[PDB]
């Protein structure tokens, strides 16, 4: 039962989405910063 | 002694003997055929008639046709001269390279090594696969099980295990094709010929081939597993030498038998499998093991119908393994290879007093953060990435990285990924995950850890990633 | 002393029903030998039980009776093979049913021929172009491969095979003998009417002339449908054994499995999972292995199969369905969901793979088709959202564009060079600032332009099957300006 | 020669012959009986014994009873004098109007047209039903199947199709009642005599009725379809006319087959059915077809037991259809009639080269917005519609007006809808939807598109609502 949501569809694509979207910008957000450092 | 065929229904043929009745498990030669046709005595129906499963097609048999009892079970050629040669189910050579002039033949049927014969030694076997060696390490001379639904990576994974461990093996290795694709047999053969693990001009060949693929009637697929096992048996005993045994899909040993059960007159059991499913698998597995005479490092590929691990066939196969690497469509689907499940792959030596405390803690540390991350999969499935305390959303961010760092390019999978297969040393693997769990690389983007070798390339790639932006 | 019925070469029917005849006698028949019935009707002998032979009637069984004489044929079941069948429609045993007369056929081939062992094969390297972007760009097929089309009822399954066959006109009319492909269509448990369109269609695409349609419709006795596949396979093999390449289509192994079950049930063999025989797996694994790429020592020919599997309630996780899947080298999955959304052909990249992959793609296509596949499947990751940030808004900007560029018309296949030309226009981002719904209208205008004014440009890309520098330039020149004149 | 019953089990009767064994399909007549009792030879058991199937009850039979071989299958009257009459499995009239004096008779068993007799002509058959007309048009000479669960809409639809099509039909029709409600034949019969498609005085009747309702034993219900089928074949071939063949529930033909298969000695297939489900069915459906010699527009109602479309029966029926109209209880329960599934009904005629690109482009517009609304139902049930984008809400809204605009009041159902029947033209249906999609009516309330004919009546009802 740990991650049943994700082990399906409807709300999974969402969790999948928000997820990737987040870490998507974040990383770019972290990306240029790498340059700074 | 000569017998006559009295009934032919599929792979099941009835032969009646007037003289003497051959004992069960005895091989019978069907006379009058342009290709040796072996019939294995399966039962004694009574009234001097035995029932047998054909080791080939029955297309053409005639009621009354003669059948010569060879006196014993299927005996095949064993010994060093098999190395480099592709063998049949009944010992026939199928490489068109002529006969296999062997000086000894063993019966593919034999008793399993006694209990007093068991070995209790366990030495981790390093494979270069981070996930494997991290979470569920294989062990020297142990029984390795590779589970997986259709096309998730059983065949590619077992291939990597041969390109990694077999090529650098100081000894012989047996490979048995059990009801798979003949095309894969081609691939493996010519690819072993390239790497030089097989030599066609001399005697340096270090792997023996046994095949009985899909195009083959069940009867054959129902015994080849035992054939290949016999060849590796000789290498384990008559030498003691280290032997590696690769069987691509032992599941075809149980389906084979599931395809002839009824015709052997057997009420079907749960899920249609044979009632004898677990014990047939038992008198078959127990034979594939390390004794005090020598050691077998077996790697079996196990199919999982419709992806259901609870299916009788696979669920009965687990206890026969000392290390299991489970593949997951879900994981493969997230483009992570090998598609190994971190939460369902286990190993007997995964003990702190065998791999040390450092190795163990990190492994469980990986598994835990990955289980916690599954718990947040739900919570964030309705809320979004902006509700988790800075503490939780932090682990989510590490889960992703640890998840991605478990993936790894295979030398054998170049043609697929398009990248250069890497090979990771154990220590570099622990360090690798020890540091990520530490929080060190929380400033690096996840993608930096996806498909790489040691933890370094990660930073390096991460850099190549910073400059490109 | 009448000895024409000495129960050795002949037999007398004991019981007959549901297409099953138990024959007394036939003392010399072979397991799987053809037999002749009084009526002139034929049948196959599977059950060599002690007190009889279980004969399965290959036809209307209202003519057979108790006491009817059965005669051995002395031949395991076979069929007429050879290039004479090209352009003809035959029944499962190889008899013409298209009313055009005797089949030339000067050679027969056992329907149960064993499949090539290991040594005779060689790696699948030659492409099998469907002409369907989705396939050729993501699930590329190679000559000697066994790609399985699978899906719910009414989802495109068959159309893929039809667009594939038609697509073969190009080479077959060309000059390069090596790129020619002969196609064998096999209809199982289908409806005659349906097959009629089928062949009226291949005729309107002028593809019948290199196609051997083998048909065993709904009203045909089970064995004919069961045998159908191996019959067409055998025909495909003749080509695969003479330095030629044949593409076979087993239109519906499900129905074939159905018929097989029906036969087995009336032969009194215990039933099993969902009632099929014990060896239903062997039923298909035995047939699909015959598909293969022979090495130069064996002629170097091939036989590629596209068996079509039907699922119910979309359950790729059901008996037969998993039986075949775990056999073929991958599979193209169609879904009703993508069909109504507008994704036709309803191919769900997410589950569609080719265990040949790159191994089966030409230079040029590989170039632009570069990494569009994962990218598309990666667009799906973004699909769950659709104040997007311009960035991700972009990932969602290619996928919506390429998608339209992949849609296509039937009976109008494209030369691999024409496909590269348009795919190029999308993949190189040059259409990212265009209205999706406009993409299709554009491919048309564009193409008709390249094919008109720029015969030579295309004339190259093929010849070199590669997009050279000067060609990557002359194409950027055209899409961007043509496109703009289009958005006038 | 004389045959004698040696065993009786329900509707399976073994008859042993001492001389001259009747071939399979041959119709035997049981002797010593009040009314004609036919047995159909199904198989030769051996030992000069045949296993048959009774076409009527087998009560009263006694072992040793004599059975005669007619020397031919079940032959029924075919020809113009069948029109306006009602006949049973074995062609006996059951309308209390005396013998049916036809010249020719025909065996109810025959081989299907050959591959060379196949027709490839596709030409729409507009029905006045927006959902069918729109998404899955019926085809003249085509095989239309109407799947539906217990009480969902099959009958009413077949009736409406007889209203909107049969009447404006220039030729002969054949209605085959198979395993359904007898009082329904009663209904049909009297509705036809009213409208006049049946005439009991002048010989102008245009409908031939074959019946074997749910009151009949398995052998009958198992063959009635072939009888109605055979009566349709005469009109098609031996007269070359456009024949309409309605069959209310062909599923009963299969169901029946299962009852007897049991008794025939056949190991059962999946779900208890007979092994021969597929073939048995094929040899029949294949005869229901248009040839070069003539046409047959067949409309078959198909029962879905336990509302399970995967059930071997219906499942196996789709491949035999040119057009499918799938009815849904969930849709019916939302009060949408006809409960047609916009996303599971198909037509080989839904091809732009055939119905035009304007028609095809709208059809796909509708199946796209509904498809997209359907994929949102997961979110709507948990987080309501406040969690949907502005874009989403828009489709949801248009889907709901499209769903309702798909309903329609049929004449044959006025009593349950409380609305006067409606017959919508094709263009009017294309138009109505092109507009709802283009957002042209995004201002009208849902309830305005529900149960109405053209789009115009969607607007009228809107004002009334104010
Ligand atoms: N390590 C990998 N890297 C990339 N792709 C992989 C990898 N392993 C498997 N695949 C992909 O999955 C496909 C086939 O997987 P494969 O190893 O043959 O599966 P399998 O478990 O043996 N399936 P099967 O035996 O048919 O049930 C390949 O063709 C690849 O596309
Ligand atoms: N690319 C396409 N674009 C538009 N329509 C298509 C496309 N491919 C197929 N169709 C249509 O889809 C319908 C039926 O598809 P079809 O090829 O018969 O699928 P199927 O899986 O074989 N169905 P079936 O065998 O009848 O259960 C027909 O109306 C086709 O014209
Ligand atoms: N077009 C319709 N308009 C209004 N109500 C309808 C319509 N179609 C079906 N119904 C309703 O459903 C009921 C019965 O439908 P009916 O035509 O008899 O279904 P059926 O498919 O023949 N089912 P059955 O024969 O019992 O398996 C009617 O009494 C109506 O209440
Ligand atoms: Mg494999
Ligand atoms: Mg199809
Ligand atoms: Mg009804």
């Amino acid at each position: 039962s740990g991650d049943n949501v994700r082990s399906s569809a409807g709300a999974v694509r969402d969790a999948g989405g928000a997820f990737g979207k987040r870490e998507q910008a974040e990383e770019e957000r972290y990306f240029r910063a790498r340059a700074k450092e | 002694t000569t017998g006559r065929i009295v009934a032919v229904i599929g792979a099941v043929v009835d032969v009646q003997f007037d003289e003497g009745l051959p004992p069960i498990l005895n091989a019978l030669e069907v006379q009058g055929r342009e290709t040796r046709l072996v019939l294995e005595v399966a039962q004694h129906l009574g009234e001097s008639t035995v029932r047998t499963i054909a080791m080939d097609g029955t297309e053409g048999l005639v009621r009354g046709q003669k059948v010569l009892d060879s006196g014993a079970p299927i005996r095949i050629p064993v010994g060093p001269e098999t190395l480099g040669r592709i063998m049949n189910v009944i010992g026939e050579p199928i490489d068109e390279r002529g006969p296999i002039k062997t000086k000894q033949f063993a019966a593919i049927h034999a008793e399993a090594p006694e209990f007093v014969e068991m070995s209790v030694e366990q030495e981790i076997l390093v494979t270069g696969i981070k996930v494997v060696d991290l979470l569920a390490p294989y062990a020297k001379g142990g029984k390795i099980g590779l589970f997986g639904g259709a096309g998730v990576g059983k065949t590619v994974l077992i291939m990597e295990l041969i390109n990694n461990v077999a090529k650098a093996h100081g000894g012989y290795s047996v490979f048995a094709g059990v009801g798979e694709r003949t095309r894969e047999g081609n691939d493996l053969y010519h690819e072993m010929i390239e790497s030089g693990v097989i030599n066609l001009k001399d005697a340096t060949s270090k792997v023996a081939l046994v095949y009985g693929q899909m195009n083959e009637p069940p009867g054959a697929r129902a015994r080849v597993a035992l054939t290949g096992l016999t060849v590796a048996e000789y290498f384990r005993d008559q030498e003691g030498q280290d032997v590696l045994l690769f069987i691509d899909n032992i599941f075809r040993f149980t389906q084979a038998g599931s395809e002839v059960s009824a015709l052997l007159g057997r009420i079907p059991s749960a899920v249609g499998y044979q009632p004898t499913l677990a014990t047939d698998m038992g008198t078959m597995q127990e034979r594939i093991t390390t004794t005090k005479k020598g050691s077998i490092t077996s790697v079996q590929a196990i199919y999982v119908p419709a992806d259901d691990l609870t299916d009788p066939a696979p669920a009965t196969t687990f206890a026969h393994l000392d290390a299991t690497t489970v593949l997951s469509r879900a994981i493969a689907e997230l483009g992570i290879y090998p598609a190994v499940d971190p939460l369902d792959s286990t190993s007997r030596i995964m003990d702190p007093n065998i791999v040390g405390s450092e190795h163990y803690d990190v492994a469980r540390g990986v598994q835990k953060i990955l289980q916690d991350y599954k718990s947040l999969q739900d919570i964030i499935a309705i809320l979004g990435m902006d509700e988790l305390s800075e503490e939780d959303k932090l682990t989510v961010s590490r889960a992703r990285k640890i998840q991605r760092f478990l993936s790894q390019p295979f030398q054998v999978a170049e043609v697929f990924t398009g990248h250069l297969g890497k090979l990771v040393p154990l220590k570099e693997t622990i360090k690798g995950f020890q540091q990520i769990l530490a929080g060190e690389y929380d400033h690096l983007p996840e993608q930096a850890f996806y498909m790489v070798g040691p933890i370094e390339e990660a930073v390096a790639k991460a850099d190549k990633l910073a400059e490109e932006h | 002393a009448d000895t024409s019925v000495d129960l050795e070469e002949t037999g007398r029917v004991l019981s007959i029903g549901d297409g099953i005849a138990r024959v007394h006698g036939l003392r010399n028949v072979q397991a799987e030998e053809m037999v002749e019935f009084s009526s002139g009707l034929k049948g196959m002998s599977l059950n060599l039980e002690p007190d009889n032979v279980g004969v399965v009637v290959f036809g209307n069984d209202k003519l057979i009776k108790e006491g009817d004489i059965v005669k051995r044929t002395g031949a395991i079941v076979d069929v007429p093979v050879g290039e004479e069948l090209l352009g003809r429609v035959v029944d499962a045993l190889g008899n013409a049913i298209d009313g055009k007369g005797p089949i030339g056929s000067k050679a027969r081939r056992r329907v149960g021929l064993k499949a090539p062992g290991i040594i005779p094969r060689i790696s699948v390297r030659e492409p099998m172009q469907t002409g369907i972007k989705a396939v050729d760009s993501l699930v590329p097929i190679g000559r000697g491969q066994r790609e399985l089309i699978i899906g719910d009822r009414q989802t495109g399954k068959t159309s893929i095979a039809i667009d594939t066959i038609i697509n073969q006109k190009r080479f077959n009319d060309g000059t390069d003998e090596k790129k020619k492909l002969y196609c064998i269509y096999v209809a199982i448990g289908q409806k005659r009417s349906t097959v009629a369109q089928l062949v009226k269609r291949l005729t309107d695409a002028d593809a019948m002339k290199y196609t051997i349609v083998v048909s065993a419709t709904a009203s045909d006795a089970a064995p004919l449908q069961y045998l159908a596949p191996y019959s067409g396979c055998s025909m495909g093999e003749y080509f695969r054994d003479n330095g030629k390449h044949a593409l076979i289509i087993y239109d519906d192994l499900s129905k074939q499995a159905v018929a097989y079950r029906q036969m087995s049930l009336l032969l009194r063999r215990p039933p099993g999972r969902e009632a099929y025989p014990g060896d239903v797996f062997y039923l298909h694994s035995r047939l699909l292995e015959r598909a293969a790429k022979m090495n130069d020592a064996f002629g170097g020919g091939s036989l590629t199969a596209l068996p079509v599997i039907e699922t119910q309630a979309g359950d790729v996780s059901a008996y037969i369905p998993t039986n075949v899947i775990s056999i073929t080298d991958g599979q193209i999955f169609l879904e009703t969901e993508l069909f109504y959304k507008g994704i036709r052909p309803a191919i769900n990249v997410g589950l569609s793979v080719s265990r040949v992959g790159s191994a089966a793609q030409t230079r040029a296509m590989k170039q632009v088709a570069g990494t569009m596949k994962l990218e598309l499947a990666q667009y799906r990751e973004v699909a769950a959202f659709a104040d997007l940030d311009a960035a991700t808004q972009q990932l969602l900007s290619r996928g919506v564009r390429l998608t339209e560029l992949l849609k296509q018309g039937q009976y109008s296949p494209m030369a691999i060079e024409e496909q590269v030309a348009v795919i190029y226009a999308g993949v190189r981002g040059y259409l990212d600032k265009l209205e999706p719904s406009k993409i299709t209208k554009f491919e048309n205008a564009f193409l008709s332009h390249v094919i008109s004014q720029h015969q030579a440009l295309l004339g190259k890309i093929r010849t070199d099957g590669k997009i050279s520098e000067e060609s990557d330039a002359k194409l950027k020149e055209i899409v961007t300006n043509f496109l703009a004149g289009f958005e006038a």
